[PDB]
RNA sequence: CGCGGGGUGGAGCAGCCUGGUAGCUCGUCGGGCUCAUAACCCGAAGGUCGUCGGUUCAAAUCCGGCCCCCGCAACCA
RNA sequence: AAAAUGUAAA
RNA sequence: ACGCGUUAAGCGCGCCGCCUGGGGAGUACGGCCGCAAGGCUGAAACUCAAAGGAAUUGACGGGGGCCCGCACAAGCGGUGGAGCAUGUGGUUUAAUUCGAAGCAACGCGAAGAACCUUACCAGGCCUUGACAUGCUAGGGAACCCGGGUGAAAGCCUGGGGUGCCCCGCGAGGGGAGCCCUAGCACAGGUGCUGCAUGGCCGUCGUCAGCUCGUGCCGUGAGGUGUUGGGUUAAGUCCCGCAACGAGCGCAACCCCCGCCGUUAGUUGCCAGCGGUUCGGCCGGGCACUCUAACGGGACUGCCCGCGAAAGCGGGAGGAAGGAGGGGACGACGUCUGGUCAGCAUGGCCCUUACGGCCUGGGCGACACACGUGCUACAAUGCCCACUACAAAGCGAUGCCACCCGGCAACGGGGAGCUAAUCGCAAAAAGGUGGGCCCAGUUCGGAUUGGGGUCUGCAACCCGACCCCAUGAAGCCGGAAUCGCUAGUAAUCGCGGAUCAGC
């Protein structure tokens, strides 16, 4: 085990931070304490809409939050009631401040935390996982990709014995700084234990 | 000692050095950064999602 | 205090006696004679197999002994009559052989050596006492290997010492615990108190039932 | 019993003739080498010399008794 | 020329 | 299959000899032969699920060729010896919590064990529980107060308020609700399994490797490509080639250091002027120094010689020349590696107890063994006083200038700074001056006595520092063994994370 996070490899060199704000000392701490609990309890409610990144951004008291979907239409609720009673249990929790602006990313499958977790559901609903490796990176790579790969771990199909799995077309330079490549993990629960899928997504250079 | 111990930490104690740190999310008491309240680990897993702002890898 | 004990070059004891002295050392020990099984990576593992083993140990009580304070004339049948072969006219008239028999086991030695009869029954009366000693030695080995012939058998009794499951299980009583470290370091008791019971529960449906 | 030799660190063997002085090999213990073991390399421990006595300023050494071990002898009838 | 060995469970 | 191939192992015929799983066994018995040794003929019981032929791919070699690494060598300083610091084995213990085990465990998880931390021990306790969402019987209100007892938890109790939905005139009711007593749901576990797992980490290894597609060869495993000549830190490139391509690696894209430029001019800086509270201090001003943001700069570009090329060797100009120095980056995989004790998680197990609380113990124990360490044995040294020259960080619950007392640890008093402003802050080696004279020493500072400062509820176990006295082992360390090739080794300080404190 030796591979570096993707991600915290390439801040501010081709991937921005999930959350922009200031601080100084006395109050960074408690002010990601509570950032942390939105992007959390964001994740847990908001799972049914899938989301792909979930950005935070503050100002004095005034706290901006720009959730982002492929399928939006679960965020919004029904005529535009569900993002309202959302905000109003924001501030319920940040004795602050409220925000909405869901923007929605175009194609899903070229969203890497977006693929894992509908990969990784289809592992708790028991299926080929050898299958759904390559439907995910051919759904992927035929949706404009420029690389794809895919990795998942543990009881493959509840196998007494857990094991390392994956397929990949394309070229995914994870090596290279320059390449702009997206990723993410998604966690397979299941009654054998769990495992755990990791996407990468080569969109280009840049 | 999960669930439970964390909780003394939390509220203020009887004397006043008795009170300790412990991390905010895994709220493990060794090895815990003041600056955010984290432990060593915790730390390094959500600076890495780019969650923690203006904190990148260094180099020199 | 040990007492045999060969050892075994990495580690052991390969076989090892020993004396424990005191009280009440048989009445907790009892139970111990038996194989006793042991699974877990050793020490020797060129890779890293999980290898079943076995020792057999086996307590035996102190057994108070004593030899028999030597012959006794009561039951020695002595008889003495004429030497053979040469010696000329005193080897004719002079009853210089001798022959003692050892009424209690059976066992007869003649002695015609040298030419007084006193010095013959001296030597006849001492190989006499050495082959009545070495069949004490026979009888006291064919009862000593015997008796460990007779508790150690085709059997496969006794606790199993499992390292990685970290469980120790005594087969007999079908108790088993899973706190075989400080089984390993010595406070055997919840183990053999439970034996020195349920075993107590049969002499109770004994003589009764 | 008649003569001779013998008993010294766990094993085997010097030292006794000539009093002052415990030595050799092996083993054991501690530290190296090696993945580990042995070999090898470095350092240490370990007996008041069978046993009672006597001689002496002083006894493993000399002298006497006993115990144990070993070989020799035990013939003429 | 140096220079023996590696029990038995995947 | 290897190979045989008019010297068949090809295609056919004639005839002889012989085989029918391995071991038993070319043994036994019988017969025949022999001087013998032994030969010829030649079985069975029993036993195993194989024995075996050729090929393939690796691995290994006390096999080979070519290369490479602080591996040897050439070096300089150390460990191993001493005293102490700490980690570990072991033993001890009511407990001395658990995990890590050759490299790749042993100043490792621990970047802060007096309580807490704490998972252990002892005792005193607690039961829908310290925690989460619920369903409720008495159906009570907040919230402060106090007594009681106690080591504290805990148990018990005196208060009192005269809180809020209801067109309630009304003694009385009617809901929400921190909440109080009893229930059922359920919580909880640092309990077990890294050999059920995720993630994340060490590792061979920054080693140059590993593979796919398709084509072709091969009955087939598989081979080819990836081989080969040259070249390179490199499966780096060039040429060649039944192969043609491609992916993950290598490289580069990023960071810091080296030179230069634009931009920027306070809180930083001062070259020339004025000033002149004896001096960036006043006015003054971005030139420099610096700060930090964008840039230029190097491409084997030029020259020489070799070379088919790739590129190798030398020269020039240049702050820097063939990867300039350093960091970030760790391929397919390997170690049944590590970690259920950071968290997560399947299964298993505990349920007035394997859960929770408190006080006090322990994690610091001590016949010994190991790792890593710090201080030393001194004269290239040590002590004392004066005087210098850093970089990178920390600091409105903190840093503490500055006075004041103290021999000092420090305590009063107090200015400034949320800081390129103020402060931690004296850098220490160094220079100069003075003493010491080869000694267990003015070396060494272990150990111990006595006396105090600080932090904390509280320093007995069990803290750090100051003063006095004590002044041990050690006079260069056996066998053995480690680091590092340039601003490196050795040496000299400083800062920080942790954190009341150490
Ligand atoms: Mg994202
Ligand atoms: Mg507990
Ligand atoms: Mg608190
Ligand atoms: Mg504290
Ligand atoms: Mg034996
Ligand atoms: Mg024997
Ligand atoms: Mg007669
Ligand atoms: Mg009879
Ligand atoms: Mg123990
Ligand atoms: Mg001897
Ligand atoms: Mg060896
Ligand atoms: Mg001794
Ligand atoms: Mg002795
Ligand atoms: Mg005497
Ligand atoms: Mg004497
Ligand atoms: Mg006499
Ligand atoms: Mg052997
Ligand atoms: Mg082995
Ligand atoms: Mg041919
Ligand atoms: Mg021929
Ligand atoms: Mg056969
Ligand atoms: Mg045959
Ligand atoms: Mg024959
Ligand atoms: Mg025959
Ligand atoms: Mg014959
Ligand atoms: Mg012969
Ligand atoms: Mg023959
Ligand atoms: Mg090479
Ligand atoms: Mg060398
Ligand atoms: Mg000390
Ligand atoms: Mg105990
Ligand atoms: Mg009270
Ligand atoms: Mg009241
Ligand atoms: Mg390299
Ligand atoms: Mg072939
Ligand atoms: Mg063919
Ligand atoms: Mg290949
Ligand atoms: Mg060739
Ligand atoms: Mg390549
Ligand atoms: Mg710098
Ligand atoms: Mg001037
Ligand atoms: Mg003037
Ligand atoms: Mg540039
Ligand atoms: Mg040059
Ligand atoms: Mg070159
Ligand atoms: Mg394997
Ligand atoms: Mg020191
Ligand atoms: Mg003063
Ligand atoms: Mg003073
Ligand atoms: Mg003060
Ligand atoms: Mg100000
Ligand atoms: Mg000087
Ligand atoms: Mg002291
Ligand atoms: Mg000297």
């Amino acid at each position: 085990g030796n591979k570096i996070h993707p991600i915290g490899f390439r801040l501010g060199i081709t991937r921005d931070w999930e959350s922009r704000w200031y601080a100084g000392k006395k109050q960074y701490r408690h002010l990601l304490l509570e950032d942390q609990r939105i992007r959390g309890l964001l994740e847990k409610e908001l799972y049914s809409a899938g989301l792909a990144r979930v950005d935070i951004e503050r100002a004095a008291d005034n706290v901006a939050v720009t959730v982002h979907v492929a399928k939006p239409g679960v965020v919004i609720g029904r005529g535009g009631e569900r993002i309202r009673v959302l905000r109003e249990e924001l501030a319920k929790l940040t004795g602050k401040n409220v925000a909405l602006n869901v923007q929605e990313v175009q194609n899903p499958n070229l969203s890497a935390p977006l693929v894992a977790q509908r990969v990784a559901e289809q592992i708790e609903r028991r299926f080929a996982v050898r299958r759904a490796i390559k439907q995910a990176v051919q759904r992927v790579m035929e949706s404009g990709a420029k690389g794809a790969k895919v990795i998942v771990s543990g009881r493959i199909g509840g196998a007494e014995q857990a094991r390392t799995e994956w397929a990949a077309q394309g070229r995914v330079p994870l090596h290279t700084l320059r390449a702009n490549i997206d990723y993410g993990f998604a966690l397979a629960r299941t009654t054998y234990g769990v495992l755990g899928v990791k996407a990468y997504i080569f969109l280009g250079e840049v | 000692a999960r669930k439970a111990l964390i909780e003394k930490a939390k509220r203020t104690p009887k004397f006043k050095v008795r009170a300790y740190t412990r991390c905010v999310r895994c709220g493990r008491a060794r090895s815990v950064y003041r600056f955010f309240g984290l432990c060593r680990i915790c730390l390094r897993e959500l600076a890495h999602k780019g969650q923690l702002p203006g904190v990148r890898k260094a180099s020199w | 205090e040990i007492m045999s004990a060969s050892e075994g070059e990495h580690g052991g004891y390969k076989e090892i006696i020993a004396k424990i002295s005191g009280d009440g050392v048989y009445g907790r020990l009892k139970f111990e004679s038996g194989g006793h099984r042991v699974q877990r990576v050793p020490a020797t593992e060129s890779q890293g197999r999980i290898h079943t083993s076995a020792c057999t140990v086996a307590v035996m009580p102190e057994l108070p002994d004593a030899e028999l304070p030597d012959i006794n004339p009561a039951d020695l049948r002595i008889d003495t009559f004429r030497s053979s072969g040469a010696g000329g006219q005193h080897v004719n008239t002079t009853d210089s052989a001798i022959r003692i028999t050892h009424l209690p086991t059976g066992i007869v030695v003649e002695c015609q050596d040298e030419r007084s009869q006193h010095k013959n029954k001296a030597k006849a009366l001492s190989v006499l006492g050495a082959r009545i000693h070495a069949a004490e030695m026979a009888k006291r080995q064919q009862a000593e290997a015997s008796t460990r012939r007779n508790l150690l058998g085709s059997g496969d009794r006794n606790r199993t010492y499992n390292f990685p499951q970290g469980r120790v299980t005594d087969h007999r009583i079908n108790l088993t615990l899973y706190r075989l470290d400080e089984v390993m370091e010595g406070k055997l008791d919840m183990l053999i108190e439970p034996i020195i019971q349920e075993h107590q529960a049969d002499q109770l449906a004994a003589l009764s039932e």
